[PDB]
């Protein structure tokens, strides 16, 4: 379904010099919620519209759970239609990937574990997408027979009984009016470094879907950008501090819509809509406001721990039986921000490099002057490949995704041909992996 | 600065400016307790977003309540 | 090479470096070929115009 | 001669383990250099501020550490062959393991 | 009012016109067209050097890269033509190579 | 000589030497000259209205 | 100026004024701009330049 | 003619024709020291071109100081 017209437009918003960095605001207060996407429906439409009719390329492209909601929800003329068609184009493609997945693998089951968990590694469902907003843990906990430690900083994490003392469950904003009172009061007297309190909204079976997020985080996303991405950490509290001490928002007498140019003080929240062209009513930020309610707190950087498949149990370590990943709680992935609003930038976000994909310097040095000032002190470590992430992140020896693999994403076309290679690609070089392809004669 | 993030440019003292409103009285309502001076300003704008998104989040259940029945139908006799 | 004519009344030789690819002369690296040679740094860069 | 035939050997253990093929290099190399231990393994801080995990590490940092790994990744397939470079094929033995 | 008059554009001279069109704005200021002229140029300045810092390679002679030692397009002993910022002292501070 | 102070995450001298050797060379043909301002004398034409 | 003491050094100039103004032209000139000594002729043997 | 630039073709006697301004009595204020009463002139009118410019700066920086809380929301109650 995708064809290269349609890439045209994703690429073309990576290599954006002028990215708005207002919408990307949005994205970090939904933090993947269901509900609170519905909340501020009407904003991003104004957002995704001004947008498009500015210049010819699209917005929220980067994380998934913007573009699964902009297809299901918003199915009226809210949004251009023109540019409704490339997002319909996105996920009626990475549902036919899936599809495709499903019939290599046959029906046929080992023991109790199928086969497809066995032969390709983006159905094996021990591979997480790398960043997570529901609880994806402790339903790994639950059906695993490869035992998934989970290292949050210092203290390990092995019994689903201990949910409760790991990982913070909130719910959805409806419930929550009743214990909200005492909810701000672990954001101000409790100190959030070495915590270990990890806050996560719960999951549902029915409306979770694992592969479809890997093929857009680890296959369509690192083809298009040709890796030029990074994690972002944020600090909720520095956010919404802009958006709801802003005047207008604070102000009785203003209508339902008094677009805010109008009203305004000399503070960032113009240098971020200055930026943008986007003149949103001042009710609408009022609803981003009560975001601010049920926002997790810190960015934090959990650890995943599985052991390796039964047909890999073979290894010259006591830890060569175990292979760990890095995966962000309430953090998201970012394109190139704007040149234009690099002082404003800072206050919000920060850089933190991840998984391989994930770790550019193009990017992060644009997030942070002090990566800037590391990358042009010495150029060797331009590069995506090269390019040194904290030993207290990771270590590129052990995760799924080895060095070669981040070598391929910055040295391919924008062909979809290449779309398919990824999925190729992420065959399990395992022996019961060996004859499924020479079934099928590959 | 090395563990925190820059603090934002905002125009200072939105209490002097406008208010003039109810919820300006609930933020003196915050005890000082050990803070500083400089220290309880910090957090007393900070208990001033928590009021706003409060306030604007109770008038948003009343406002996707849904138009009823009873006091619509009587005023269509009209 | 060049004379430089600077001592006395006779010259003497000397030289600078060319320092690129580009300052050979056309007899020498033609139009033809520094396009052949910059469409091969496109081939292993595989760069996106 | 396909690959289906020749499925009943490579699914054998012994293209699966490394033991044996850690012995055999260990024994001819009787003492590697230890040095330059980037991207070896994990160490967990009870730190979860993401900023000094980020500062700290490339607060003052200079001359930077390549691994081995990313090392054979750029080099082109002729390039690697050629006997001027040994610790790159001395240290790829077989395709499964690194 | 020079792309609607002739279908040409200005402010071709200098670089640093050029970059602050693009990431300054993102606007309807200009026309769509029109601006989109402008982003083709520095899509392409960057794809270069991203082209040029893969073959130069990694690795160093001794504390100067090699990247500074391959093509003159990187070396920095080479400057732009036109100096409007403080680059001459930027090159002393960061130099073996005697200025 | 009077110049502006530079900040090191605002220049890139790759970029600008991407520009005035590779893309004006061949866009324009080598047709491009230096050209020097009297800066006193283009303000006399604007103040003095 | 002066042509010898250059970087840029005549046969350059030649390139750039019997161009075509083509996407070709502008990887031919900075495979162009490629320093002539001996540690780039390692790099271009990786390669096979 | 070989060591500056052409100049202008440009309407003289700016003084005499709108003056009715503060900042011409300030262009007298500069002393005529050793020059001619043709080299007067000419630096006068440079000197002019001095006082334009930082009086249109000085109204710049008001124009961009952005508009304030208090003055605004005083009147939004009318």
């Amino acid at each position: 379904v995708i064809d290269q017209l349609t890439i045209d437009v994703i690429q073309e918003t990576a290599f954006d010099p002028a990215y708005p960095l207002f919408c990307y605001v949005i994205e970090a207060m939904i933090h993947g919620q269901e509900e609170k996407f519905v909340m501020n429906m009407p904003l991003i439409a104004l957002v995704i519209q001004t947008y498009w009719v500015n210049s010819g390329k699209l917005a929220f492209v980067n994380s998934y759970h913007m573009v699964r909601f902009i297809c299901t929800h918003m199915g009226n003329g809210s949004i251009p239609k023109e540019a409704h068609g490339h997002y319909r184009k996105i996920l009626g493609e990475l549902i036919a990937l899936e599809q495709a997945l499903l019939k290599l693998a046959g029906h046929e089951t080992v023991g109790r574990t199928p086969i497809t968990h066995l032969v390709s590694a983006l159905l094996d469902p021990h591979l997480l997408p790398p960043f997570a907003y529901h609880d994806v843990f402790t339903d790994l906990m639950q059906k695993s027979s490869r035992q998934p430690i989970i290292k949050i900083g210092d203290q390990n994490y092995d019994n689903p009984q201990n949910r409760a003392t790991f990982i913070n469950l909130r719910g959805r904003m409806e419930d929550l009016v009743n214990n909200l009172v005492n909810i701000y009061q672990t954001r101000v007297n409790e100190d959030h470094d070495e915590r270990h309190v990890l806050d996560v909204a719960p999951l549902d079976e029915n409306d979770y879907n694992p592969v479809l997020e890997k093929l857009f985080y680890y296959v369509l996303m690192p083809v298009c950008s040709n890796g030029h991405m990074c994690g972002m950490g944020v600090d909720y509290q520095n956010v919404a501090l802009t958006l709801t001490y802003n005047g207008p928002v604070f102000a009785d007498v203003v209508n339902a819509q008094d677009d805010i140019l109008l009203h305004l003080e000399n503070g960032t929240l113009k240098d971020i809509l200055q930026a943008g062209d986007i003149r949103p009513t001042v009710d609408m930020i009022r609803v981003l406001c009560t975001s601010f309610l049920t926002c997790p707190f810190v960015t934090q950087a959990a650890r995943v721990i599985t052991k390796r498949d039964p047909a890999q149990s073979f290894a010259t370590h006591e830890y060569g039986k175990d292979v760990a990943q890095t995966v962000l709680v309430n953090g998201f992935g970012a394109f190139a921000v704007a040149d234009r609003s690099r002082e404003a930038a800072e206050t919000m976000f920060y850089p933190v490099p991840f998984n391989k994909l994930y770790a550019d310097p193009l990017v992060a040095a644009t997030l942070h002057p002090l990566l800037a000032n590391y990358v042009t002190r010495l150029p060797n470590q331009r590069n995506a490949v090269v390019f040194n992430v904290p030993s207290n992140l990771m270590a590129e020896y052990e995760e799924w995704h080895k060095s070669p693999v981040a070598a391929y994403a910055a040295s391919c076309q924008a062909t979809p041909g290449a779309i398919s290679a990824m999925v190729s690609m992420h065959q399990k070089l395992s022996a019961p992996s060996f004859i499924c392809q020479a079934k099928h004669r590959m | 600065s090395n563990f925190k993030v820059r603090d934002p440019v905002i125009q200072e003292r939105l209490d002097h400016d406008y208010a003039h409103h109810p919820l300006v009285a609930r933020m003196n309502t915050l005890d000082q307790g050990n803070m500083s001076q400089a220290e309880y300003l910090v957090q007393k704008r900070h208990y001033l977003v928590f009021l706003i998104a409060h306030h604007y989040y109770e008038a948003y259940l009343r406002r996707m309540g849904g138009i009823q029945r009873r006091d619509h139908l009587q005023t269509l006799r009209d | 090479f060049f004379v430089h004519p600077c001592p006395g009344a006779r010259g003497s030789y000397r030289a600078t470096h060319r320092t690129m690819v580009g300052n050979i002369p056309q007899p020498l690296a033609p139009r033809e070929f520094q396009e052949s040679r910059g469409a091969q740094f496109d081939a292993v860069t595989n760069m996106t115009h | 001669f396909g690959y289906q035939n020749a499925l009943k050997s490579i699914c054998h253990p012994r293209m699966h383990n490394p033991t044996q093929s850690a012995q055999a290099l260990n024994q001819a190399f009787p003492d590697p250099d230890g040095g330059h231990g980037y991207g070896l393994r994990y160490e967990q801080t009870p730190n979860m501020n993401l900023f000094r995990t980020f500062h700290q590490y490339y607060m003052g940092k200079n001359v930077a550490f390549v691994p081995d790994v990313a090392q054979k990744a750029l080099v082109t397939t002729e390039d690697l062959l050629h006997p001027t470079s040994h610790r790159l094929l001395r240290l790829e033995v077989h395709p499964f393991f690194d």
